[PDB]
C-alpha cells in the first residue's frame, strides 16, 4: 500500500502546475463575512448580554455547573445542595435540554 | 475511558524521560568552532601576507 | 531506618503534610537550569587555567 | 556510534541511557588497557608463529 | 635579542629525542627511501657510499653486525597529531603552501566550497530523517531496510538539486516558522478580568 495514501470526504481540486503538487482550490467554497464583519456582529451580542443579560445569572450558572456532573444522583445533590432545592426537569427545561 | 477513550493498548512505559539541556555556553563552544572555519576560509582564500 | 524516613511527618498534621510537600506555591521564574549550567560550563573555564600551565615540556601537557 | 561522525543508527544505543560500571576517565584508563592486551595478543602471536 | 630565546622557545616545539646521540644506530637512510624521485638511483649511491665508509668498504663488517632502525621517527605521527590540536589552522596553512601557490579560478574554487557544503546538507537531512525514523519505530511501525529509497510501489523525494532552478522555486521547510497560533495570548483576558474582580 502507498504510504502516502489519504481518503478523502470532501471534493478537491488539484493544480495542475509543473513542479508542484497541491490542492488549489475547494468546489463550491462559499465566502462569509470578513473578521471585521464577524467582529461588528459578535459585538452586538456581547454588548446586549452585558447590559441586559447579567441579572439572576448566578442562579443560572449554578444549575449549569451542576448538570455537569458524571452521575444523576449527583447532580440531584447538587441541585438540592447547591442551587435551593432545584428540581431535575423543571432545571433542564430553564438550560434548554429539555425536548 | 469507556465515554471519552480510546482502546486500551499494552505500550511498554519508558522510565528513563530524556531532556536536552538549554544552556549558553555550548553556544560559545559553537561560535568559536564556526570562527575556526570562517577564519580558516580567510586564512586559505582571504590572506594576502607573504 | 524505615521509621526514619517518616520522621518529618510525624511532628505534622496530614494538613501540615500537604501544605508543606504537596502545596507548594507557584514560581516559575526560577532559573532551575543553572544547576547544569555551572557544573558543565566549569569545563571550559576550567580550560582557560588549566591551558596556562607552566609545565616545561610540550608533551607533558599533551 | 560513540566513534562515528554524524551517524544515523538511530536505535542501535544512540537514544538510550548507557551507564556502566567500569572505571572512569574512559579514555585514559580502561581503552588503553584494551589497547595493551591488543599489543600483547599480537607480539605474542608474532612471538609463536614465527 | 634580549626576549628572543625566550620568545622563540615559546612559539615552537623542538625535538626531544636523542636519538642520534648514538653513533652506530645512526641510519643510512634505508629505512625510509624515496622510490619515485628522478635522483633515486643518486640516493642509493649515498646509501652505499654510507655503508662503505663506515666500514672501510669491507661489507662483511656490515653483514655480521647488528641492523638498526631508523630511531629519530619513532612516534611521529603522534607528533604530528599533537601539532593538528595545538594549532589545527597553522599546521594546514604550512602543510599546504605549496600546493597552494597554483591557486585554480574562482569558478573552481566556488565549485570546490558548493559541492562540498551541498554535500554536507544532504549528510545533515539524512541524519533528521534518520530522527524521523526512529520517531516512527517508537510510534509502533517495525522498519525494515533504511533510508528513502523504496524500492517497492511508493514515491521517493530524492531531495533539491542544488542547481539555480530548483532553488528558485523550492525551499526547504523552516522549523522555527511553525509557531503556536497567536490566540493563546487571549487567554490573559482572564486574568485581567479576575485582577479587576478582587480588586488587584
Ligand atoms: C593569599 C595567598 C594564598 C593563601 C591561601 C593558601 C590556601 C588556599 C586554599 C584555601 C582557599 C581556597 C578558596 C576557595 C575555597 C575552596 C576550598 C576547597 O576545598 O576547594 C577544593 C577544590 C574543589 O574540590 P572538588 O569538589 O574536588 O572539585 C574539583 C572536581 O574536579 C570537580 O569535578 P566535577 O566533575 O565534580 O565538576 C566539574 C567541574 C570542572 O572541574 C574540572 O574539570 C577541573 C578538574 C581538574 C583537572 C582534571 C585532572 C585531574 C587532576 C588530578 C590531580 C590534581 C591534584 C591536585 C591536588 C591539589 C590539592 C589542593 O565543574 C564544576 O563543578 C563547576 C566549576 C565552575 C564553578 C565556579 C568555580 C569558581 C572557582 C573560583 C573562581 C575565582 C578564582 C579566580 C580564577 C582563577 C585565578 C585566575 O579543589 C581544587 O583544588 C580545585 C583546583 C582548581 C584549580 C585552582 C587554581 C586557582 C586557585 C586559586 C588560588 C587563589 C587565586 C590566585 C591567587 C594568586 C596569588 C597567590
Ligand atoms: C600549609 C599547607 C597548605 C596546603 C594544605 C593542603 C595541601 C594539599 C592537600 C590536598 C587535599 C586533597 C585534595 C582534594 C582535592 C582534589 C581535587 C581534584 O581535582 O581531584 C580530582 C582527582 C580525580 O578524582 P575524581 O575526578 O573526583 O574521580 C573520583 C574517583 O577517583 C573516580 O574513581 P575511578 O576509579 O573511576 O577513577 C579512576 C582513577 C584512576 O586511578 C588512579 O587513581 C590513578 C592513580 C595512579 C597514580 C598514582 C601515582 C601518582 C604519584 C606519582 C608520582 C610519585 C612521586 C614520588 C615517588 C616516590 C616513590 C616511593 O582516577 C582517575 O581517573 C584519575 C585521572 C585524573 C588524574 C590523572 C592525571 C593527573 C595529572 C598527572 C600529571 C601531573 C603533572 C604535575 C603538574 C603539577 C601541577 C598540576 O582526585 C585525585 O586524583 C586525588 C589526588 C590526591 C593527590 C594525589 C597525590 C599527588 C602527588 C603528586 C606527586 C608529584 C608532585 C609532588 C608535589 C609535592 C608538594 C608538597
Ligand atoms: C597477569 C595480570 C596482568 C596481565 C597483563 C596482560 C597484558 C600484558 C601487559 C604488557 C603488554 C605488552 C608487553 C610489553 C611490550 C613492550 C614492547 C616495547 O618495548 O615497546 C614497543 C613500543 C615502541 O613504541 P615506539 O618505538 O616508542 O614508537 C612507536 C613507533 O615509532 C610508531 O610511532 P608512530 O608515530 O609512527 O605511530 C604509529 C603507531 C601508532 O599509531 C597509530 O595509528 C595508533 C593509534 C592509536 C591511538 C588511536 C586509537 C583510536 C581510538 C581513539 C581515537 C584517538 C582520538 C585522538 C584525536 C581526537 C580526535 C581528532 O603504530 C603502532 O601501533 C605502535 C604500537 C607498538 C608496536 C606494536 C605492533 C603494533 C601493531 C598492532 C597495531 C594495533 C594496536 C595499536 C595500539 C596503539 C597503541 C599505541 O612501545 C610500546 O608499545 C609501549 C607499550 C607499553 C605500555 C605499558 C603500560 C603498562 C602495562 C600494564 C597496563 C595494564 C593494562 C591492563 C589491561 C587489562 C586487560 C584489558
Ligand atoms: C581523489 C582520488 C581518489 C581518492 C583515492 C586517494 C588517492 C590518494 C591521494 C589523496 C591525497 C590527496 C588528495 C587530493 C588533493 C589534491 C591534490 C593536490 O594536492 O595537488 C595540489 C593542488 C594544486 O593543483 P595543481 O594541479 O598543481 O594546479 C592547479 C592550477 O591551479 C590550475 O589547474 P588547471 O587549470 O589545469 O585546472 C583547474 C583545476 C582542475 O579542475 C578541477 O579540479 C575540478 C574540481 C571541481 C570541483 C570538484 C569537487 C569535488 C567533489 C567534492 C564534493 C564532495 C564529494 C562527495 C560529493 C560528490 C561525489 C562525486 O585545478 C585543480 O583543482 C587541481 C586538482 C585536480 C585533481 C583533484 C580533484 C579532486 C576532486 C575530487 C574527485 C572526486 C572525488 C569524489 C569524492 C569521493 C568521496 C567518497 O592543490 C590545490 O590547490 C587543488 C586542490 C583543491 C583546492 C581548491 C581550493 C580550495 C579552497 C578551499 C577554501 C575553504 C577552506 C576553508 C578551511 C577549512 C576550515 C579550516
Ligand atoms: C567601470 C568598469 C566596471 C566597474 C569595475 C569595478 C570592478 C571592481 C573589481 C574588484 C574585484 C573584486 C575585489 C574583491 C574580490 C577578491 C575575492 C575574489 O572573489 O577574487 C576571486 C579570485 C580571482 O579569480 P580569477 O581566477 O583571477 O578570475 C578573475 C576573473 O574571473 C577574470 O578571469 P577570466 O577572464 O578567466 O574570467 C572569464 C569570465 C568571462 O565572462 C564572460 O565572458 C561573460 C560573463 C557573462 C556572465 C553571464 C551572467 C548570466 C546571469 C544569469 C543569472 C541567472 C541566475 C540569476 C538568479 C538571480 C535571481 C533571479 O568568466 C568568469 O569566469 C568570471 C568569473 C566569475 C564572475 C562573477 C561575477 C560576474 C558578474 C560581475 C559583476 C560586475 C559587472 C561590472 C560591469 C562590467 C561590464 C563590462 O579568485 C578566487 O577565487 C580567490 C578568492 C576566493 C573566492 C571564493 C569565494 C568567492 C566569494 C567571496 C568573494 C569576495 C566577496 C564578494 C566580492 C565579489 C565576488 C563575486
Ligand atoms: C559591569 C557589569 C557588566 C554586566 C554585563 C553587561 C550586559 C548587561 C545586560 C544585562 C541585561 C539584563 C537582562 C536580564 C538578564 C537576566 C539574568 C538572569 O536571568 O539571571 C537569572 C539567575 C537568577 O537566579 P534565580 O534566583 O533562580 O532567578 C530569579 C529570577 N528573578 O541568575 C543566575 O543564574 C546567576 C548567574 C548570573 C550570571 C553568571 C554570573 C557569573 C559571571 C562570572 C563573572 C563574575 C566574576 C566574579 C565572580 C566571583 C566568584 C568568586
Amino acid at each position: 500500500m502507498q504510504n502516502t495514501t489519504n481518503i478523502v470526504h470532501v471534493p478537491v481540486h488539484m493544480g495542475h502546475t509543473h513542479y508542484f503538487d497541491y490542492i488549489d482550490s475547494f468546489p463550491k467554497l462559499k465566502e462569509g463575512p470578513t473578521l471585521e464583519e464577524n467582529h461588528i456582529t459578535n459585538q452586538k451580542i456581547l454588548r446586549e448580554q452585558l447590559i441586559s443579560g447579567q441579572q439572576g445569572l448566578e442562579q443560572n450558572l449554578c444549575l449549569r455547573n451542576c448538570f455537569k456532573l458524571s452521575q444523576k444522583r449527583y447532580i440531584e445533590f447538587c441541585l438540592d445542595r447547591k442551587c435551593g432545592g432545584a428540581d431535575f426537569q423543571r432545571a433542564a427545561t430553564i438550560l434548554g435540554y429539555t425536548k | 475511558t469507556y465515554f471519552y477513550g480510546g482502546i486500551l493498548e499494552f505500550v511498554y512505559f519508558d522510565k528513563s524521560n530524556p531532556d536536552m539541556c538549554i544552556l549558553v555556553h555550548t553556544l560559545w563552544i559553537h561560535l568559536l568552532i564556526l570562527f575556526l572555519i570562517f577564519t580558516g576560509f580567510v586564512t586559505i582564500l582571504f590572506s594576502f601576507y607573504g | 531506618d524505615f521509621a526514619e524516613l517518616l520522621r518529618p511527618l510525624r511532628s505534622l498534621s496530614f494538613n501540615q503534610v500537604v501544605d508543606r510537600y504537596v502545596l507548594i506555591p507557584p514560581n516559575h521564574t526560577f532559573y532551575r537550569n543553572w544547576t547544569y549550567e555551572k557544573f558543565l560550563g566549569g569545563f571550559g573555564l576550567s580550560y582557560l587555567i588549566l591551558r596556562e600551565l607552566p609545565l616545561r615540556n610540550f608533551y607533558a601537557r599533551v | 556510534n560513540s566513534a562515528l561522525i554524524g551517524s544515523e543508527n538511530q536505535s542501535d544505543s544512540m537514544n538510550e541511557l548507557n551507564t556502566n560500571f567500569s572505571m572512569t576517565y574512559y579514555i585514559l584508563t580502561v581503552l588503553p588497557g584494551k589497547f595493551i592486551y591488543w599489543i600483547y595478543e599480537i607480539l605474542h602471536t608474532f612471538f609463536v608463529v614465527c | 635579542s634580549l626576549h628572543e630565546k625566550m620568545q622563540t622557545d615559546y612559539l615552537w616545539v623542538k625535538d626531544h629525542s636523542q636519538a642520534d646521540s648514538w653513533a652506530k644506530a645512526r641510519t643510512h637512510g634505508y629505512n625510509y627511501i624515496a622510490h619515485t624521485v628522478p635522483n633515486k638511483k643518486e640516493r642509493y649511491e649515498m646509501i652505499w657510499r654510507s655503508m662503505g665508509k663506515s666500514t672501510d668498504w669491507e661489507l662483511e663488517k656490515f653483514r655480521l653486525g647488528k641492523k638498526f632502525p631508523d630511531r629519530g621517527n619513532k612516534r611521529r605521527w603522534f607528533k604530528n597529531l599533537f601539532r593538528l590540536i595545538k594549532n589545527p589552522m597553522g599546521y594546514i596553512f604550512w602543510k599546504t603552501y605549496k600546493a597552494r601557490l597554483a591557486k585554480p579560478s574562482l569558478i573552481v574554487t566556488s565549485m570546490f566550497i558548493g559541492f562540498t557544503l551541498g554535500f554536507i546538507k544532504l549528510k545533515a537531512q539524512s541524519i533528521a530523517y534518520s530522527k524521523k525514523q526512529y520517531a516512527t519505530l517508537r510510534a509502533g511501525k517495525n522498519i525494515e531496510g533504511s533510508g528513502q529509497v523504496h524500492f517497492g510501489y511508493h514515491d521517493q523525494k530524492w531531495g533539491m538539486p542544488a542547481i539555480p532552478m530548483f532553488q528558485l522555486m523550492y525551499y526547504e521547510l523552516p522549523g522555527n516558522s511553525i509557531v503556536v497560533n497567536p490566540c493563546r495570548n487571549q487567554n490573559y483576558r482572564l486574568y485581567f478580568e479576575m485582577r479587576k474582580k478582587l480588586g488587584i
